[PDB]
């Protein structure tokens, strides 16, 4: 559902972006640099300061993440696109999906 | 790119309103109510009746 997630598909961050877009692990956590796109739960991030998580102790990677937020060394990515990402006539353009449940 | 789907033509899903697509609808409409005739008498002039 758009409002459980919390991330944005359309904007910046896209929706096929989101595959080249590479996922927290605890191993690629500690390859993150400044710039890096990073996406977990699906909500991809920006990393504002290189190396993040150096200083962050927690084991636990949601509430990691969750630390860097506040400490400003991961923003949250959702972001607006620059217009010239929908001109190229080749455009990831974000679908926007509904389903029509019953209960009976 | 969303996908309407069909019942699977399967008697079970149609008349539940289960649906491979992204809606499922309410159900089957109704087209109607077909009853059985009512068949005929033959009467009573075959045979003296006196009530």
């Amino acid at each position: 559902f758009t409002f459980k997630t919390g991330a944005t598909y359309a904007g910046e961050a896209g929706y096929v972006d989101r595959e080249q877009i590479t996922e927290l692990t605890e191993e690629s956590k500690l390859t993150l640099n400044k710039g890096d796109l990073f996406k977990y739960n699906n909500i991809v991030y920006k990393v504002l300061e290189d190396t993040p998580f150096a200083t962050i102790e927690e084991s636990d990677l949601e509430l990691a993440l969750q630390i860097a937020i506040v400490l400003l060394k991961v923003r949250l990515f959702s972001d607006a696109a620059s217009t010239s990402k929908f001109e190229s006539s080749d455009s990831e353009i974000a679908d926007a999906r509904f389903q029509i449940n019953k209960w009976q | 790119a969303e996908i309407g789907g069909d019942h699977g033509y399967n008697a079970t899903n149609i008349a539940a309103g289960q649906t491979s697509g992204a809606v499922t609808q309410i159900g089957p409409a109704v087209m109607g109510m077909v009853r059985r005739a009512i068949p005929n008498l033959i009467a009573f002039d075959i045979c003296g009746v006196q009530p």
